């Protein structure tokens, strides 16, 4: 291997943006949960 | 490579002098001193004491060793310890 | 998911604490967004308005 | 819970004063707009209002 | 696509940041734009104003 | 085993996220039992 | 009582003057949000407003 | 274009920087000036005002 | 080649570059979507 | 025990703690006074 | 009085600053507070208000 | 043209571009000034006002 | 005269130029707070309100 | 005259910045001031009113 | 030559300076262009 | 002893804290006649 | 000669001034001509 | 005798905190007559 | 004679300090003169 900028190899880098990926997943399955939750309960889109 | 999943190229590219896109030249080079398009001359030497414009003196020397406008004493003396002003005990720690 | 060798190039200590700042930042500005441009927002929190 | 180790990748010294400090800002944020929004938080404080 | 080489002289830990960011915060601050010189964004929101 | 950028081992950064986790959870029971507060005494959710 | 390691990690030249400035803000922040959002504190200043 | 030399005493990662995010930021606020000492900008955007 | 003032070499630095221009296209695309269905949708144009 | 990230070992960690939590205390028991006196001349809760 | 050692922790050129800083904020904030939120402050300033 | 010697004691990076974002600062704090005092100022990009 | 050695602790390169600036501002702050706050302040520049 | 040696304990970098940078502050605040709280400066921008 | 003090050359000041005038005279066709449209469409300058 | 974290020593620490504490105290002392003047020339208490 | 604060000579000193109060003669030129032409079109000093 | 934390020593601190005394009762001293004036001319204390 | 705090010696801080000097006096006539046009011109001590 050879130096990156930051000091993470590619393969600490990919398994650091694993966390990132799966923590939007999470963060989007929650935000759409809440979407259905405002629509069913404010006047929105009604 | 970088896939990309908009098409390709995602670079150009050729080597050599930046062709850039709005024509040329891009720059102005300079064989010697700045010549100012806002003609000359532009700066006036110093060679020795700053010629001031306000008058003489333009600082007053001190000696290594202030004395103030406001005359003295300007610090009160202080040895073996800090004198405080408000009384002790001053601390408390355990 | 083809980002990934960022961290790579943007230090985590620094990107990290940005995006996870961004993103909560930006959750309470349209939170505030919505809160000042309804009117049944604010009523959900008035309630009955006792 | 399975995101323990990202203290190997963002300093400490960063991520928990900003962790502490952006949760006590969101509390504030909380409180001062539940306080513009409603009547009975204004009123809670004010009381007899005498 | 001819600037490829700006990150040989601009750190990839400072201008990318500044860039996601950058491009975030405008985003932002059209969304407010609208919202806040048109009527038919603030009734998108209201909808049956319950 | 490797050094971070950190300086902190794995074990460690893993020892100093529960005392975050568990922070995480005394806040989230004292803000569950504000809330039930909030809502017995405040008009909300009536 | 049991966070005493917490100096172990978060350097005291920046917990210390972070702890002891967001309490001191935030006390501010809840004085200026009591005197805003209430007529007793107000008036309390006032005294006979003469 | 006889400024050239400038990247040899102003560094690259901070000038660069600094000039493309001012020309964005001018635009910014060239357009948040027309749009609030303006009514037309404002219509546009209304369009039927439905 | 040589060492440049951020250490990313020529070829490094390009590839970064990929990244950025089809993260700009992917931007665009799905910023024009966006504005075909605001234009759809909103009284804007109309 | 070995160099910690602030180089504090951990007996001066507890020991500063130490003065962080009577602090806490300290500020919390002056609080409460506070909050007592606003309570008796106040029309706050009345 | 028993906090004399904070000074092992806290840097001097840190701390005391920002301590003498933070209590002329404190000070100035008051003021305008008062200032404010009272008649009898702006009263005094115009005096005669000739 | 007599203050030529000032970059021996303040650094390029620094001065420079303080001194270019100073300057476009100045410039644009002066239309938004003129523009907020001043009605033709507004007439002039609101034209017929169509 | 009393707190000479405060230099040894704080340097003359933040602590000097934060003294002379912090004065200034509260001298900026109290002609700001008498000049919003009074009548006979702006009616001097006004002077004759040709 | 008496302060010469002043920038020997401050940095060039630092207190001429500052310096020429507040100065340049305090002139824009003290137009704003006056431009605000006067009639006759906002009269004479808009002149004729055409 | 010497070393600079940010370190890029002569030479390679000119080169970046080229993308930083391309860049300038770019953004000012663009900003004309849009100018017209602005003119044609808005009721400036009528 | 050993070198703290900001090179004083634990007497440099203390003699520096009794020019806090005895500050604060003349702090305290103009603060408390500053008050007293505002309560007999104010209308505040009355 | 012996070094500076800044790492720059006197000559590079004199020399990049020069570009400073060029520059700062044609913004002086550019500024002149645009108050002459907000005089002509403007109803200022009329 | 040792290196201080800012490397001025006792006898160098104790020759600049002179001038920010005089610089003090100089302020000061100019501050009243400022406030002087202020009285004589402004409404306030009349 | 020794190494100060910012590496300028007495005689090039004395020499700094008189373009200071120059540069205020120049800054209080130029200010002085405006004074007077906007007195004259302005109906401020009128
Ligand atoms: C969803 C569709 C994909 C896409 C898929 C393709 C395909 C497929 C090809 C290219 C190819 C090209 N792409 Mg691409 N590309 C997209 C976005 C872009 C954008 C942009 C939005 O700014 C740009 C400037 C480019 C640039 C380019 C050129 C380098 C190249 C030749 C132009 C062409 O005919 O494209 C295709 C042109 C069009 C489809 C006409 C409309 C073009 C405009 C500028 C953008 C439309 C975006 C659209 C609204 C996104 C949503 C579409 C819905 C999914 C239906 N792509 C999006 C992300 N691209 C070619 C290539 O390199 O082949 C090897 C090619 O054949
Ligand atoms: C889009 C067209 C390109 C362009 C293409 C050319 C061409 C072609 C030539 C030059 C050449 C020159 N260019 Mg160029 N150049 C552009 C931008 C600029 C700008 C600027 C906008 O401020 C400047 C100052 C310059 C500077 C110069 C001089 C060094 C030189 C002589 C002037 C000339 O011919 O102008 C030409 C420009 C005009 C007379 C007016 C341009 C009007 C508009 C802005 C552009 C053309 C219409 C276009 C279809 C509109 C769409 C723009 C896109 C939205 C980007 N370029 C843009 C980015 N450039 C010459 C050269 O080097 O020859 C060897 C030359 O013949
Ligand atoms: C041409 C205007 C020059 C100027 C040119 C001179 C000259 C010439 C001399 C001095 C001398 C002196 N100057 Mg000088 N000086 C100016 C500004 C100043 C200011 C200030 C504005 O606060 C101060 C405090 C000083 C300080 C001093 C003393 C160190 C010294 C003795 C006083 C004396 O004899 O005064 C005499 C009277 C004055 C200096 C005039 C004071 C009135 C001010 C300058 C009026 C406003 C501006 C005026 C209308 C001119 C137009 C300015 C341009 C628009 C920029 N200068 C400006 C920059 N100065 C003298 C000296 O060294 O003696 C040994 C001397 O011969
Ligand atoms: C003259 C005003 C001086 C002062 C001069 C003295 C003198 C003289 C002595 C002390 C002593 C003591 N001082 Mg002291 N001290 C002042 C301010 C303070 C303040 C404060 C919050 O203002 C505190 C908490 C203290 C603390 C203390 C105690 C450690 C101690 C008394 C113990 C005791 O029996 O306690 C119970 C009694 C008290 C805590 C009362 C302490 C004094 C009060 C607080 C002073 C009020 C000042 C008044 C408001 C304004 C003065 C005018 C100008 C603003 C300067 N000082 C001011 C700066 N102090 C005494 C001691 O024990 O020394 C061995 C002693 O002899
Ligand atoms: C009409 C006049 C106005 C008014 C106008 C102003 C203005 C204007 C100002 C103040 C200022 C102050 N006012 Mg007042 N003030 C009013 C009425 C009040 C009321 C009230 C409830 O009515 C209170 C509580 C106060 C109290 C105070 C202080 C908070 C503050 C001075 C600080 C000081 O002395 O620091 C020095 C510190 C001490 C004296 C403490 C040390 C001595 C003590 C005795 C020792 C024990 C310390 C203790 C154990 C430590 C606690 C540890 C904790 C863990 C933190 N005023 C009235 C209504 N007041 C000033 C300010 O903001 O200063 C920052 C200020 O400028
Ligand atoms: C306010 C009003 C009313 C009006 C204001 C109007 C106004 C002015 C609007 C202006 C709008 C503007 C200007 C918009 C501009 C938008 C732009 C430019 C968008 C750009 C998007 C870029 C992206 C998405 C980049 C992703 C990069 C990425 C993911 C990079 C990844 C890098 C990696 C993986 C490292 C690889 C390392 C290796 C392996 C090579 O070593
Ligand atoms: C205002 C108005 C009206 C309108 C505005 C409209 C508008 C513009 C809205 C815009 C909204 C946007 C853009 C929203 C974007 C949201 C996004 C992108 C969310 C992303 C969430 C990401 C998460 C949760 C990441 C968690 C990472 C984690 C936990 C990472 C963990 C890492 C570890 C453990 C280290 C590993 C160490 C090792 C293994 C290598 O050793
Ligand atoms: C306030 C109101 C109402 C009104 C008043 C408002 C007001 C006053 C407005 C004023 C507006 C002004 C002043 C506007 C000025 C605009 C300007 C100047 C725009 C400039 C754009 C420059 C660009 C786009 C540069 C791109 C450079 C780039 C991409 C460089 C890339 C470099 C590379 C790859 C080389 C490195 C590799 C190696 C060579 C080492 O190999
Ligand atoms: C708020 C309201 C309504 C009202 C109240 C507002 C209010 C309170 C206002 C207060 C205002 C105040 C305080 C104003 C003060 C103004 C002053 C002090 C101006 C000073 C100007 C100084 C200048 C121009 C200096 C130029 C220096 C220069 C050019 C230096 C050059 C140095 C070189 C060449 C290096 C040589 C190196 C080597 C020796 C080795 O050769
Ligand atoms: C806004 C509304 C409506 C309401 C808000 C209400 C509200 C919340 C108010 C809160 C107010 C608070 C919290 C006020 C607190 C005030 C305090 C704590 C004041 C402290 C003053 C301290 C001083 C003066 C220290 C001087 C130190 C000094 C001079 C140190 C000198 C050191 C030296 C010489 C170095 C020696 C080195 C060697 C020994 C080696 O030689
Ligand atoms: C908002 C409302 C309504 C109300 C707000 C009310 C309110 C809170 C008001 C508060 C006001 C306050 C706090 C005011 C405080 C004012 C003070 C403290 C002024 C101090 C001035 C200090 C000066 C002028 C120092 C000059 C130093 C100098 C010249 C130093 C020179 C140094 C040298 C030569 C170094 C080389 C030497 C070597 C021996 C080494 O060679
Ligand atoms: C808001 C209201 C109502 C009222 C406010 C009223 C008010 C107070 C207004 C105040 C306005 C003021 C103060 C305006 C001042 C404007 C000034 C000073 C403009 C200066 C422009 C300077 C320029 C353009 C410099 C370009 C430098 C350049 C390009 C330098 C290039 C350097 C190079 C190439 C390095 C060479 C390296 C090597 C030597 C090795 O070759």
């Amino acid at each position: 291997a050879d130096k990156t900028l930051t000091g993470l190899t590619v393969e600490e880098s990919e398994e650091l943006h694993k966390h990132v990926i799966d923590g939007t997943r999470i963060f989007g399955a929650i935000a759409i949960v809440a979407h259905f939750l405002a629509y069913v309960y404010s006047p929105w889109l009604h | 490579e970088y896939k990309g999943h908009s098409g390709h190229p995602l670079i150009l590219k050729q080597e050599g002098e930046y062709k850039g896109y709005s024509g040329e030249p891009l720059i102005l080079k300079q064989e010697g001193e700045y010549k100012g398009y806002s003609g000359t001359p532009l700066i006036l030497e110093q060679k020795g004491e700053y010629q001031s414009f306000s008058g003489t003196p333009l600082i007053l020397k001190q000696e290594g060793e202030y004395r103030g406008f406001s005359g003295a004493p300007l610090i009160l003396k202080q040895d073996g310890e800090y004198k405080s002003f408000s009384g002790y005990p001053l601390l408390l720690n355990i | 998911m083809n980002q990934a060798r960022i961290w790579t190039v943007v230090k985590p200590t620094v990107g990290l604490p940005l995006l996870l700042g961004s993103v909560t930042v930006i959750a309470i500005l349209v939170h505030f967004a919505v809160l000042s441009h309804t009117t049944w927002f604010s009523k959900y929190w008035n309630g009955k308005a006792a």
